[PDB]
């Protein structure tokens, strides 16, 4: 006598919202908020750089935690809490925007700056910095006066970058422990240094006095940067208290930067990382990491978004 | 939905259609049986696929740190950076709600009117022969058996042949 | 709308229908009446509500000032900063404008699209005691008093009653 | 004979917007922008500080009209026109950042330095700052010679944050109307201050000269600011120019901050406050003040977005 | 689409057809002929042309320069600024996608309604002096002249006049 | 016997995508992504000024290829490769902050200092400025000592902006080329600049030492600037090495400023504008520049996003 249409359902269905309803029940739902870490940095296929120790901007200039890292080459780099920049007490002048720079260098390639001295000392080492017995920056050069109390004379050197990419320059100015301790290394009256790119005009004068003792060590090095086009000159003008780049930095390529206190893994690939880890998916939203870097889903605050695959659930 | 189908005039559906989305449960002298229409379930299977394959998409766009976490940035551009990622963050959360809801919506519209589409399609095959319950259902006036029955289902099914002896049964 | 009913095969609508959004208006030996669909009515007005407290929402994202109105901040943070809101502006003027708009399209549809599913239940329960006008209304080929008009209205009405009367008189 | 479909209407309807049409009359529509301003800081159930005459960085030095709020506590914070931080004319280093920081800090509480002082004076005032009589910053002392060209002997002090939360640290540079008034206070020759906290190395020189008067004094005094971590240490080396923290400052807790020239209000609660009063409002948009902060319906450039809330509206 | 019409119970489109969107190709004594809907093809042009009327649309909002291309800015506030923007690229191509495929779902399935529209008009028009194929054709069991088409075409068709006939026909 | 519905086709149509489908081919579709660049400034009906070899910043202070520059007018300023803000080796600070509010102005207005000078020299030139001679920047004053070796008296100049809107005031530091030549200009001796306006507060100390050679000169010159307030006042107290403003600049309204390579051009009108020439289009979205500026379409990454204009196309 008759044939009848219908369709298929379950007894319990998943809850969804539509633009009418919260908790509408349909056949079959799936999940578009990515919350799934994995608790690892997944580097499988990446030249990777672990700092450890090593600080960023450490790689520049070289105390002996970063030996190893002076001429790195990478597609991630990654930082870790443990890492310092220093040996010899001091920090970067402008330091994000260089840390910024290293992050997508692809690393560092090193070459000689060829300054060369006369009438002055140029082996300066403190207990800081430390390689067997005492030491200093690997790629930096503490200029002193030939002897105790005496005169740092005014001097001028000049580097011309030859290459076809900008060159990293960096120079230190030394900030001594006493007013004392500043005529002692490089003689009396008030020092000057100068520095002066196409694109760059700067001036310094130190500042000794007591600041507290790090590393055992009450004096402090300022480190100051600039990035010198092909074919421009760098001239340092300086009367004392100057720490001298022996070697300049060339960027190699490309990178990505990364922060995490968690270890690497060569058997997972991902492009998403924050410092827990690797978010591996390809939902187009997560609610793991706000701060998360590389090619991500776009994070949200929701913690859940589901989406309808199945039609509305009309039990019996 | 707004084609009135689903959680309309169908009063609810089948639990023991396994076989497929939509289907047909047929009555006659031979007794009742069940059986699935490939075509409506597959239109409403591949739309709903394409909707996924649409959201499931890789954002080739790289972003890269601009603060930092083990050593806070200078606190006026700390400031900007976290108002903006907070400003960003609102943008994609509302984004992501509406677009979820859109579509939950539109899924839902889509099943119901395929729904529909089947239904119309029966009662056009079953021309004068057959008349309208009102639950979902052909009251058949015809004597129509299980071959008969997947005549209707196959498409194959011919009105002329039965047409005087149902339209007399009126 | 996209269901062809509201400002489509109904002429327009009734200024004295204060009772309900949708209702019948019957005609007979008795006189005319006129009267309230709610089940249809509901479902709308449910449907819409739903819409409404959806988009009447509490943000509990805080924001905190990021420039200053008394003290000018350094000119080239202050340009990011504008720079910034006015592209966040541009955002979500955008981003209402199309809210809006989506959602006027769909309460108009789905306004019509209930009009529409009311139309073919009756068509329904009058299997054949009744025909089709065309300007949504049914012309009834039994005799249908004021009690009989009620059970149309409160789906009630039994077809197969009235049912060779108004067979005979096609 | 017959049974009739249909819908209501009215005569006139609503014009609204659709994906299709503009202006389309629908039966009812209701508005999804916010228009109305209340003219007042409604702050019912709220800690409320409304600094006046007092300027929000005059909480951490102390002028007269900031003495009543040294130690404040809030959960909403009340910047005025008139308000001003400082009696003796200066300013501060990174004055913005700053602010930033005490309109959400919840409020102050201040703590002793322990400074101590033997060879200099420490007591000087000026007409500016009065409190019946000539007097100074509150929580600041500004530091002398004993007596008039006497030398200025080069100081170390230290403070370490012995607490579990950041200390935020002010002191200030004075620079003297002429470079005779600088030598009469603090003695002749360049005199230097240095600051050095384990993220942080600055020195700063003053710089005598003439600027135009302002409280009728052409003299300024420069303010700076770090905030110095749990157990850190921050020594200041100085040999003259200088204005000496008494007290330093905790952060209470959380706040908003606002800037504002309408009355508060305690009888409505609100938590989306511009300069000209609240927005109190369940709308999802508004159209009042792009610069809105705290919980707001987002801004848009549309006066108003009308949504349908009936059918189309179709008369006779 | 959603109404099953267009590539749906209609199996294809005619090539033929250049007059307007919508029409009809009747058959009869006198020969076939064929003719466009003015008042269906004039309502999918309208809704389709107030769509690109609301896309085509002047941004009075200003946006000045905040970098420099000659003269690099500072590099910290240089990748604040293109952080910012490429955010921003990242919502506005996420936006054009996600409108257009909107748009375009919504644009097929208001054509397909149209031709629904159309198709049910006339089913009402030809009371019972018609039945339904299936294939998007009615087939008229009275006889109708190029005269009397006009009339359907026209709607000016008096199902009435020829009811008896076609009834007995049935 | 029968009659028939259907709808038009055409045996090939337009691909499209939709929420559910990719490539779903339509009657006819529409193109909501700009891709066409007109190679020109369209700059019809909009009063332009295009700077060629003259640099911006240069308008404010008056090199010689900026001489028919120092006043101008304008709604629409052009940035071009070549332009040059100096003609003395120099540059300066806070230098884009600078260019976005000269680029906004409308142009400037000048008007005289009113500076008069007794012991000192004022007329200092040099080779690099040339106009048939040596020249000088002419908006500028090099201030000396009288003669070679002689002290530069310390000197106190005032300047009260006395009009209805803010004053952009810029003054030099010069840095010679030896410590001998600073003192051989404007005497021996540390010299100290400082400048005080209410809302304002900062000192400069010169720096000596050999810089390389731009323009042939191994001098530099700094460049300073703050926008002086109406009623307010700006004093300079200088002891030497200072180049001294003769004028002060106004903003005279409004204005758009662009930087490009290509020629402008009156015939077309257009309002969004990139370095490669003007986007001329009503498509909300552009896939051609993304740092576009003026009132542009929306910069998307996708090349293309067809609109559908017509029906699912069904051939036979
Ligand atoms: C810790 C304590 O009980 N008393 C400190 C005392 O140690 C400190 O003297 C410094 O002590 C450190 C190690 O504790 C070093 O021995 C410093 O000597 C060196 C250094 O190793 O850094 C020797 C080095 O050869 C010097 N090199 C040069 C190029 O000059 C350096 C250098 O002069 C200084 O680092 C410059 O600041 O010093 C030694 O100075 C004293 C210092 O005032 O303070 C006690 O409280
Ligand atoms: C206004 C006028 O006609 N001529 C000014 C003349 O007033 C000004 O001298 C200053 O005048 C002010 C009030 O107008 C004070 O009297 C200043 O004296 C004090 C001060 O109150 O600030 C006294 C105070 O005890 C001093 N304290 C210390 C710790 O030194 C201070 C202090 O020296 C200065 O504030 C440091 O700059 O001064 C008085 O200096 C003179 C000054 O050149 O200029 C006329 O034009
Ligand atoms: C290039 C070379 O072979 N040797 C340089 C030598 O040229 C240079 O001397 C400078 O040379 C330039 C042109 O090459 C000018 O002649 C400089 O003289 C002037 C100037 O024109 O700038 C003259 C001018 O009247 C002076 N004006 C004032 C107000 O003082 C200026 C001014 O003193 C300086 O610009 C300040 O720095 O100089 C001339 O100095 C020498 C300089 O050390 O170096 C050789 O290597
Ligand atoms: C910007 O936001 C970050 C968080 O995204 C703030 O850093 C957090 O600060 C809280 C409390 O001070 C700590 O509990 C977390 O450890 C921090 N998280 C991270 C990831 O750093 C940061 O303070 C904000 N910036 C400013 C200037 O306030
Ligand atoms: C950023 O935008 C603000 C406005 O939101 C600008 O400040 C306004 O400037 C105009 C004209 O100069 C004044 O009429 C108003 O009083 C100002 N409003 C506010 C709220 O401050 C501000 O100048 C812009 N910033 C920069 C650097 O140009
Ligand atoms: C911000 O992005 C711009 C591009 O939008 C970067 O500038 C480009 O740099 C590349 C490679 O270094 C050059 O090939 C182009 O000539 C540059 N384009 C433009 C328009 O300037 C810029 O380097 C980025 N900023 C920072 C700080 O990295
Ligand atoms: C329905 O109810 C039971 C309750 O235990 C639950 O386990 C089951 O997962 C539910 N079904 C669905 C599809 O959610
Ligand atoms: C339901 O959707 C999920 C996505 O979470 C999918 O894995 C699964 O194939 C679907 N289940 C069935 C029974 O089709
Ligand atoms: C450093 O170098 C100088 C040579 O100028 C030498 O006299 C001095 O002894 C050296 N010091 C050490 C530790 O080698
Ligand atoms: C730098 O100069 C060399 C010639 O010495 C030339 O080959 C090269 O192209 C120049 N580079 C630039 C950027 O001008
Ligand atoms: C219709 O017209 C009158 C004109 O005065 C107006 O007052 C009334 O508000 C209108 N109705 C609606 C619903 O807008
Ligand atoms: C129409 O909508 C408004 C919202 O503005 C609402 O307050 C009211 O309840 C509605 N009017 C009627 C008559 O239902
Ligand atoms: C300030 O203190 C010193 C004590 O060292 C004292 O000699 C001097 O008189 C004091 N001045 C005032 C006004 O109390
Ligand atoms: C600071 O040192 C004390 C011991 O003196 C310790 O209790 C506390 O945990 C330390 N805080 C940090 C942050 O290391
Ligand atoms: C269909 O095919 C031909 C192949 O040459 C092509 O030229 C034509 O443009 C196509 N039609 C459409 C509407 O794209
Ligand atoms: C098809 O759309 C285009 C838009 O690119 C338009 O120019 C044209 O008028 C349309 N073609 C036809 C035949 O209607
Ligand atoms: C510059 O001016 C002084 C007047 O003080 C004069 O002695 C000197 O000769 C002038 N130099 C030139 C080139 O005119
Ligand atoms: C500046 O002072 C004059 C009176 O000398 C006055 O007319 C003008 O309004 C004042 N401007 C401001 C901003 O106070």
């Amino acid at each position: 006598d008759k044939i009848c249409l219908g369709h298929h359902a379950l007894s319990n269905g998943t809850k969804v919202n539509t633009l009418t309803e919260r908790g509408v029940e349909v056949v079959n739902a799936t999940e578009t908020v990515e919350r799934t870490n994995i608790p690892r940095i997944c580097s499988k296929g990446k030249r990777t750089v672990d700092l450890g120790q090593c600080g960023l901007l450490g790689t520049i200039t070289g105390p002996p935690q970063c030996d190893q890292f002076l001429e790195f080459s990478a597609d991630l780099i990654i930082e870790r809490r443990e890492g310092s920049d220093v040996c010899y007490p001091g920090k970067f002048v402008n330091e994000e925007a260089l840390r910024q720079i290293l992050r997508e260098s692809g690393g560092i390639d090193k070459e000689a700056m060829g300054f060369t001295y006369s009438g002055i000392r140029t082996n300066g080492t403190t207990s800081a910095c430390r390689r067997s017995g005492s030491s200093f920056y690997a790629e930096m050069k503490w200029l002193l006066s030939n002897t105790d109390n005496a005169a740092f004379p005014q001097m001028t050197k000049s580097y011309k970058n030859t290459r076809k990419s900008p060159a990293l320059i960096v120079w230190g100015i030394h900030h001594s422990v006493s007013t004392a301790e500043q005529t002692k290394l490089y003689g009396s009256g008030n020092k000057l240094v100068t520095v002066g790119s196409s694109n760059y005009q700067q001036s310094f004068v130190p500042s000794p006095g007591a600041r507290p003792q790090v590393n055992g060590l009450s004096g402090r090095i300022d480190f100051h940067w600039l990035m010198l086009n092909p074919n421009d000159t760098v001239t340092f003008s300086f009367n004392g208290a100057f720490i001298a780049p022996d070697r300049a930095s060339f960027l190699r390529g490309k990178s990505m930067g990364i922060q995490s206190g968690v270890q690497v893994d060569a058997n997972c690939e991902g492009d998403c990382y924050h410092s827990g880890g690797t978010i591996i998916s390809n939902l187009p939203f997560q609610n793991i990491d706000s701060r998360a870097v590389g090619k991500c889903p776009r994070y949200v605050k929701q913690r859940s978004l589901l989406l309808a695959t199945g039609m509305k659930n009309v039990p019996e | 939905g707004l084609f009135g189908a689903i959680a309309g005039f169908i009063e609810n559906g089948w639990e023991g259609l396994i076989d497929g989305w939509y289907g047909f449960r047929h009555q006659n002298a031979q007794g009742e049986g069940t059986a699935a229409d490939y075509k409506s379930t597959q239109s409403a299977i591949d739309q709903i696929t394409g909707k996924l394959n649409r959201l499931i998409e890789k954002t080739n766009q790289q972003f890269e740190l601009i603060d930092n976490e083990f050593n806070e940035v200078e606190k006026q551009i700390g400031n900007v950076i976290n108002w903006t990622r907070d400003s960003i963050t609102e943008v994609w959360s509302y984004n992501a709600e509406l677009l979820v809801a859109m579509e939950n919506q539109h899924t839902i519209d889509l099943a119901d009117s395929e729904m529909d589409k089947l239904y119309e399609r029966v009662k056009r095959q079953l021309r004068e022969n057959a008349e309208e319950d009102g639950t979902g259902c052909f009251e058949i006036f015809h004597k129509c058996d299980d071959d008969c029955m997947a005549s209707i289902r196959n498409n194959t099914y011919d009105h002329s042949k039965y047409r005087e002896e149902a339209m007399q049964n009126r």
